[PDB]
């Protein structure tokens, strides 16, 4: 029984989360710091799984194991509210998201059926330095918590969470950041997804979007039409020579927000250097040869379930967008043009950072999904979406 | 995990 709204959450018992070092939903936080001290001895044994299931760390450099994980998520990972769409993270995207600098094999935590070896559960941690108000902490980012549909409501997700917690504790890390579509104890920030149609005909045909209150299809196509080429002078894809300045621009830009990553130059290379069908980054190189702005978005398609003709939606997700000379509105306008050029059906963006300054103007429509942001074992006051400066995959 | 949203 997961809770999507805060109303349905207030009427919920959290048997598992009540046992965890996170604030309760009711309380308001007036302080900053760990919920509980660091542990100086850690459980050495993996947590017990139900009979017939076993832990297995997944070597994602093995193409067959990576494909098993692709399939687990492709068939059992997050769906929309109406069970019409499901994320379809590609194998090569999963490698990008799960092997950033400092990744550890034991943090790719799989569950298998003992007899068949079928992969039926997964959770992941990756290291990340996180800036939270006035504190910088080494943390992990938790992602890809997935339980096979046939294994659900058997309390496997709490075991996955305790096991990854244990394995992260063994490396001396006691805080984590993560997001969820559901409300849990206790969001540090609530962000709302917005959507910018790029191929409205397809979106309406697959019932991803619907025709607005008093609008025809022909009108909808004209409303969402875009230029063929971006307009910003000197926009071009990011190259290796840009890694330092992109790191510099990002670091300085993120200082205005209250929850942000702190990336090394190697992490900037990993997260932004373009990879086709995974991550796109375009820089603005001005008339003096200086990079002054950049935009980026990652590729995350979805499966269209039970549909005879259209099988997939290609979605771009706004990543980090840094402006110092080009107006953010123009940057995001060129982002839409580039996504359209690259075959995307929709461009998604959260209402975090300064995104509210362009969402409505660029004809984004509000979504039905909130993205809650959470910290494990860290108390701090909650913040508005515009102070959240962290984007995950 | 991420959240799958669609236009309200
Ligand atoms: C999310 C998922 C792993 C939960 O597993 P489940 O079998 O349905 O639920 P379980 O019986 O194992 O245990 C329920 C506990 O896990 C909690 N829980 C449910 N979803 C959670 C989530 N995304 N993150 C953390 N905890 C979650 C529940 O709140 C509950 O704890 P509680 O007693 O404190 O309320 C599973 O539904 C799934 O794989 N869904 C598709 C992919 C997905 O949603 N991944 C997580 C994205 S945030
Ligand atoms: C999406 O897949 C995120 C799901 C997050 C599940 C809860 C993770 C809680 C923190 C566990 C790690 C703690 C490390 C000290
Ligand atoms: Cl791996
Ligand atoms: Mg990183």
């Amino acid at each position: 029984g997961p809770a999507k709204t805060m109303e349905e959450a207030s009427k919920r018992s959290y048997q598992f989360w009540d046992t965890q070092p996170v604030p309760k939903l009711g309380e308001v936080v007036n302080t900053h710091g760990p919920v509980e001290p660091d542990k100086d001895n850690i459980r050495q044994e993996p947590y017990t799984l139900p009979q017939g299931f076993t832990w297995d760390a997944l070597d994602l450099g093995d193409r067959g194991v990576l494909k098993e994980l692709y399939t687990l998520l492709n068939e059992n990972y997050v769906e929309d509210d109406d069970n019409m769409f499901r994320f379809d993270y590609s194998p090569e995207f999963l490698l990008w998201a799960l092997r950033p600098p400092g990744w550890l094999p034991q943090w790719h935590c799989g569950v298998r059926v003992v007899s068949s070896r079928k992969l039926v559960g997964f959770i992941s941690a990756i290291p990340a330095n996180i800036h939270i108000y006035d504190t910088e902490k080494k943390m992990v980012e938790i992602n890809f918590l997935c339980v096979h549909k046939k294994l659900r409501s058997k309390r496997v997700a709490p075991v996955l969470i305790r096991e990854i917690t244990r394995r992260v504790h063994l490396e001396g890390i006691f805080q984590a950041v993560y997001t969820a579509g559901v409300v849990l104890p206790k969001p540090v920030g609530t962000c709302r997804y917005w959507h910018r149609s790029l191929n409205p005909r397809k979106l309406i045909e697959v019932k991803f979007s619907h025709l607005s209150r008093n609008m025809t299809m022909q009108r909808t196509m004209k409303l969402y039409r875009l230029p063929e080429t971006p307009k910003t002078a000197g926009l071009r894809p990011m190259e290796t020579k840009d890694i330092p300045v992109v790191h510099q621009l990002l670091t300085r830009y993120l200082k205005q927000f209250h929850l942000t990553p702190v990336m090394s130059q190697e992490e900037v290379e990993h997260w932004f250097y373009p990879q086709e069908n995974i991550i796109d980054t375009f820089v603005v190189e001005n008339a003096n040869g200086e990079v002054t702005d950049f935009l980026s978005f990652y590729t995350l398609p979805s499966t269209i379930m039970n549909h005879p003709t259209h099988k997939s939606l290609k979605a771009a997700y706004s990543f980090y967008n840094v402006h110092t000379q080009t107006p953010l509105l123009d940057l995001m306008s060129d982002a839409l043009v580039l996504a359209k050029m690259k075959g995307f059906d929709v461009f998604n963006a959260l209402d975090l950072m300064e995104n509210k300054t362009f969402l409505e103007k660029l004809k984004f429509g509000i979504g039905d999904g909130n993205l809650q942001y959470y910290l494990y074992n860290w108390k701090c006051p909650s913040m508005g979406a515009e102070k959240v400066g962290l984007v995950l995959q | 995990g991420n959240c799958f949203s669609k236009p309200r």
